[PDB]
């Protein structure tokens, strides 16, 4: 339940530039 | 990019200090005018010497 | 013995050995072979099962055929990878600088799937390069060494880290695979599944085991103990197949349209589609055998099956759930236990010849990613795999294997010793290993499975220490990547006899005890208390009937370098490896005599060395040379072995083989012939025998400084030859091509002289640095003369001459003759590289007497430089007056815990005496086990002891009690080691008996000469306005940060500027204090730093207004 920590980061990493 | 798996240098990575987040060795210009050698010990000698 | 040449030395073996040494070589000579798949290997395999007899070329083949299109019309295959022989000789592709290799010829087939027709051809795959009979390799005539590099097996990988903040195990499984993808069934924090997959982030197992088929029902059924299971099947909040498995596709692809037909169209491709997700062949073999999965058949099918998984799951709960072993269905039980990354049964070593298939593999799969490419592109029905085919992607990865790799390495051959030492080496750090820094100090350590493996003693000292070390000596390979180590198995209170090859594995299975045990004469033992290793590797005295396997012999546990220091049993490991690695830099001495004492390493050291030429047959003389010898083969055939004589190793020693036998002779295969450099009467050599004593005298042995007679330099007894080759060549530039002649620019005619007709120097003339080695020019093109110059030549007649003055010069500190001129032409046909017509090579040599300051060492670690060479006449001597030696200083001695070397004094003293035992009433005591015929001794007779199985002292005491006089009555020697001497500066004999011996030394490669170098003025950078750091060229030594930060603590600043500006910057600073100084003047003042004002308009550049104010 607490995993998606990695959620909020996984976001950023991705669309990033 | 170019050819040699190898990142860039910008001028950002020109600066000779450059320390960033951590203090490395200096690692100046290796002056002149000297000579190394061994080191011998001068039983004879003065304390001078 | 079992040797045909071998010089008589006596030894001290109390016990006796089975087995004797293995083929050290062997280690590269296999894995080279089996690569082949020689049929040398096809009969060695053979021997131990091995049903299927496959090379890894032949895997190669089988894991690359066939090659066809992706809408399947067409299909191409390969078969027998065939090895032509050489296009040359060792000798002439050493010399001629052709990378030794041969022919590669392949039975590949192409078929058209849509009809089928073969299409076969037996393609050159290209030259392939081929070991050396010394399992090396030349490359371009150069000569370098592979290395076999460390690393972790991939395998089913547990642990249970405790959740100290929750007080629980963490169980936990990481089965990295090859080429593959990641996975983890963690014990979570809850009661729950850590099924985070291919580095996901999280799962629970009901999604998986419905996205594998597999009801709740299924899973309560297939686990009905399973607590966290059934906890997690109630908490898994999904139902249905096909949910769990969008779920996975969803949360795998984030950012993609779920689609139902890559449930089983992705996860298969995944996991058990075996074209992306493979580990290797072995990896499924460590697999099965960790679970007694496939328990009855070979390895295949590097893809997985959810047989595995489902194991995995049982057994990784169970260790989560107390337990011991678990048998799956199909398989017995496996203890239930935790894995190491450390320990062996994991880290498996990518050898040699693994090494290059990978390469090959990385190579065809670039070459069958074209293959396909044009396998449509090309015609239909016209094609032939001839057409097909593309080597130059492989034989590019081959090349940039063998150069440019920190794995193909200079074979540092500066003696048969360190050449070996350097095969059989053992690294983690490299592509795939590990870096430096990344690497924890854990992995540096020494754990217990390491015993009998890796001999935990020899490593380099410097910031690699823990990084590389070498192999056990009876250790023995696995095919697997393992070491098989023999074991001596006991039976029923007795030893048997069957060497046991084994893995560290299986060791943890048994009970080894030692091989220094009251065996009773017939493998029964003596007392019941013994000890053993644990499986912890712990010990115990053990009750003597629960061994199953006693040691094979003592020292099982040593390197080939550490074989050979005796009494290394009685001094500290950090003195220990000091000499050890020391011992590789040993250099070649001229006249190469044997040490009175040693081991049994120091023979069969030398005949796995090689470079000592060994009879191949058996057979009588027919003629020898200084240069060759001519054998007469025992039936009509004979045979010639030329002898290398002055052979420039790769560090500038010398490589002479000197023959050691007669025309007249006759002598048996494998034996030796004539020894090579380190090699005296066959066996190593790497210094002398010499008589010391340890006196502390005129503070000249002050702190490791070490004092000499010069009675061995006017001996020569330290005499090292050098082998310095010069190259330069014959580019061709706008302004014309370069011009080697005696034709000069302005120059003198007697530094003109020992040229020969047509520039370069003539052979065998003396010369010295700066001197001209050979006459080259070229055009310099056009500038206007200075009028001043112009007038010198209008006043002299002299013309201009335009072409620029480029010889070659011996750089500083260089003498001694030149022996051969290696010359090199375009015009010639010698091929040389583009831009270049001719090449010429320089040999000069000199003779360089023993010097003081060099460094040398016993073989204790016991080291330092030479402290003074003083005369023969000056010397503390005898009451013979026979002089001493040298002289150590004994405060060395007890803080560096090396009392061996004080053992193997008084050990050389008696050596060198003689004795007889007078076993006239019986024997005395401590000479009553001890072996016969050491009950006298032929002085200077030669010996040698085990390195566990030594002397002792109570032996040695009693043999120093027994020491015939020389010549005359005369016990020179006390009952103690010492004897009373005479000052040769005092005249009076001193005080007290002093302890004294004859010891073995080595000389390093550390000459003086190598690192004495100084500099005032030379040439200038050209990034920067530098004149050239770098002892090869001047160079010169870097004044930085420590002693700055120290000058101002001094307060002393003007220096400090002084070298920071006008040593360091200013432009026209440095030729106005050479001025100054050439005219007598006061020094000018500092002028502004140069890298100062480019910092500033780096500063500026970066958009930075940026301004000094000086008021
Ligand atoms: C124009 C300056 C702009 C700001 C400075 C920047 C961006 C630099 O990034 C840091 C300063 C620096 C480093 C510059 C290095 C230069 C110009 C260069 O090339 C060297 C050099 O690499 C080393 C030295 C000396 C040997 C350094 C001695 C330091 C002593 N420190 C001390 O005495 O302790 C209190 O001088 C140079 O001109």
């Amino acid at each position: 339940s607490e995993a998606l920590r990695q959620a909020r980061k996984d976001a950023e990493l991705t669309a990033s530039a | 990019t170019g050819p040699g798996n190898r990142p860039l240098k910008s001028l950002s990575d020109l600066l000779k200090g450059k320390q960033g987040r951590f203090r490395q060795n200096l690692l100046g210009k290796r002056v002149d005018y000297s000579g190394r050698s061994v080191i011998v010990v001068g039983p004879q000698l003065k304390l001078h010497q | 013995n079992s040797v045909p040449g071998a010089p008589n030395r006596v030894s001290f073996a109390k016990l006796r050995e089975p087995l004797e040494v293995p083929g050290l070589l062997d280690v590269q000579t296999d894995s080279f072979e089996w690569l082949i798949g020689s049929p040398r290997w096809r009969e060695s395999a053979a021997e131990r099962g091995d049903v299927n007899p496959v090379g890894g070329l032949e895997e190669v083949l089988y894991e690359l055929s066939p090659i066809e299109d992706f809408s399947g019309s067409m299909s191409l295959s390969f078969s027998d990878p065939r090895f032509d022989d050489v296009k040359a000789p060792v000798d002439e592709c050493k010399d001629k600088d052709m990378t030794y290799a041969a022919p590669l010829f392949v039975t590949a087939e192409f078929i058209n799937n849509n009809t089928g027709e073969i299409k076969s051809q037996t393609v050159f795959m290209g030259d392939f390069p081929m070991m050396t009979e010394k399992g090396t390799f030349i490359i371009n005539g150069t000569e370098r060494v592979v290395v076999s590099q460390l690393v972790r097996s991939p395998g089913v990988y547990f642990d249970e880290t405790i959740d100290k903040s929750t007080d629980k195990t963490l169980h936990s499984v990481k089965v990295i695979p090859s080429r593959g993808a990641w996975l983890e069934f963690d014990v979570d924090k809850r009661d729950t599944v850590g099924v985070r997959i291919d580095r996901k982030r999280r799962q629970p197992v009901t999604v998986l085991l419905k996205a594998l088929g597999w009801t709740s029902e299924q899973i309560v059924e297939r686990f009905g103990f399973s607590e966290i299971m059934r906890s997690t099947l109630e908490k898994d909040n999904t139902v249905g197949t096909d949910e769990a498995l969008l779920d996975i596709y969803r949360k795998l692809r984030p950012g993609e349209p779920p689609t139902k037909e890559s449930a089983q169209t992705l996860l298969e491709n995944l996991f058990f589609k075996e074209k992306r997700y493979d580990l290797a062949r072995v990896g499924r073999y460590k697999v099965n055998k960790k679970l007694g999965l496939h328990v009855g058949e070979p390895i295949t099918s590097s893809t997985l099956t959810e047989e595995d998984v489902v194991a995995t799951i049982e057994y990784l709960v169970r260790l989560h759930e107390g337990q011991t072993t678990m048998t799956v269905p199909g398989g017995v039980e496996v203890p239930v236990e935790t894995d190491d990354i450390d320990h062996f049964g994991n880290r498996r070593l990518r050898t040699v010849g693994e090494l290059i298939q990978n390469q090959i593999r990385v190579g065809m799969s670039r070459m069958e990613r074209v293959v396909r490419e044009r396998m449509t592109t090309q015609d239909v029905e016209a094609i032939t795999p001839q057409t097909l085919i593309n080597i130059r992607p492989v034989v590019a990865a081959i090349k940039e294997f063998f150069g440019t790799s920190q794995l193909s390495q200079f074979m540092d051959q500066n003696n048969p010793l360190s050449g070996l030492t350097h095969k059989r080496r053992l690294s983690a750090l490299g592509p795939g290993g590990l870096s430096r820094e990344r690497a924890g100090l854990e992995v540096r350590d020494v754990h217990p499975s390491h015993y009998g493996r890796m001999c935990p003693i020899e490593t380099p000292e410097g910031p690699n220490i823990g990084l590389i070390g070498s192999l056990s000596v009876y250790a023995r390979v696995n095919p697997f990547g393992f070491i098989e180590t023999p074991y001596r198995k006991v039976v029923d209170g007795v030893v048997s006899d069957e060497i046991v090859y084994l893995t560290a594995d299986e060791e943890d299975r048994h009970v080894v005890a030692q091989a220094n045990s009251p065996i009773d004469a017939d493998g029964r033992f003596v007392e019941p208390r013994v000890l053993v290793r644990r499986k912890a590797g712990e010990v115990e005295y053990v009750p003597s009937s629960e061994v199953d396997y006693m040691d094979v012999s003592p020292r099982q546990m040593v390197s080939v370098a550490t074989a050979m220091i005796p009494f290394l049993e009685h001094d500290d490991a950090n003195r220990a490896l000091m000499g050890a690695n020391m011992q590789r830099q040993a250099v070649p001495l001229v006249r190469s005599e044997a040490p009175l004492v040693g081991t049994g390493m120091e023979l069969r050291a030398a005949i796995d060395a090689g470079d000592v030429v060994v009879a191949e047959e058996s057979g009588v003389i027919e003629e020898v040379s200084a240069d060759y010898i001519t054998v007469m083969h025992d039936n009509g055939t004979r045979r010639t072995y030329r002898m290398r004589k002055f052979a420039r190793s790769n560090h500038g020693t010398c490589a002479n083989q000197c023959p050691i036998v007669d025309a007249g002779d006759r002598v048996e295969a494998g034996q030796v012939i004539a020894d090579g450099p380190c090699t005296d009467d066959g066996e190593m050599a790497l210094g002398k025998n010499l008589l010391v004593a340890i006196m502390p005298w005129e503070g000249h042995n002050y702190e490791d400084a070490i004092i000499l007679s010069n009675r061995l330099v006017e001996e020569d007894v330290l005499t090292s030859i050098h082998i310095e080759e010069h190259e330069i060549d014959a580019r061709d530039t706008k302004l014309g091509a370069e011009e080697i002649t005696r034709d000069i620019p302005n120059i003198s005619d007697e530094v003109l002289a020992d040229l020969d007709e047509r520039g370069i120097v003539r052979i065998g003339a003396e010369v010295r640095d700066g001197d001209i080695l050979v006459g080259k020019v070229t055009p310099k093109g056009e500038t206007e003369l200075t009028p001043e110059e112009r007038l010198l030549r209008a006043i002299f007649g002299e013309k201009a001459r335009e072409v620029r003055d480029t010889s070659l010069k011996v750089p500083h500190g260089e003498s001694g003759k030149v022996i051969g001129i290696r010359v090199f032409s375009r015009e010639d046909e010698d091929e040389l590289p583009a831009g270049v017509n001719e090449l010429v090579r320089v040999y000069v040599a000199q003779k360089r007497k023993i010097s003081d300051g060099d460094k040398l060492a016993g073989r204790h670690g016991n080291k330092g430089v030479i402290g003074k060479i003083l005369p023969v006449e000056d010397m503390p001597f005898l009451a013979d007056g026979t002089p001493v030696d040298i002289i150590l200083n004994t405060h060395g001695v007890p803080r560096r815990m090396n009392i061996g070397q004080i053992l193997e004094t008084h050990l050389g003293w008696c050596a060198h005496s003689g004795w007889k035992v007078d076993a006239a009433k019986g024997v005395p005591d401590w000479a009553a086990r001890l072996p016969d015929e050491l009950l006298e001794a032929q002085p200077n007779a030669i010996v040698s002891t085990p390195v566990f199985d030594g002397a002792q002292e109570a032996e040695l005491q009693g043999l120093l009690s027994c020491t015939l006089p020389n010549r005359d009555g005369d016990v020179l020697v006390d009952a103690d080691g010492k004897a009373m001497l005479f000052d040769g500066r005092s005249g009076e004999p001193f005080p007290y008996p002093v302890t004294v011996g004859y010891m073995y030394i080595m000389k390093l490669h550390h000459l003086v000469d190598d690192k004495i170098h100084a500099r005032s003025t030379g040439p200038y950078s050209m990034i920067t306005q530098q004149p050239l750091g770098g002892k090869a060229q001047f160079g010169g030594q870097r004044f930085g940060e420590m002693e700055c930060w120290a000058m101002q603590a001094y307060g002393a600043a003007y220096t400090l500027q002084e070298l920071l500006t006008i040593k360091s910057d200013d432009t026209v600073g440095r030729v106005k204090v050479y001025e100054a100084i050439v005219k007598g003047e006061n020094i000018p003042e500092p002028g502004i730093p140069e890298s100062f004002k480019v910092l500033l308009k780096e500063l500026q550049s970066l958009c930075l207004n940026v301004e000094v104010l000086s008021s």
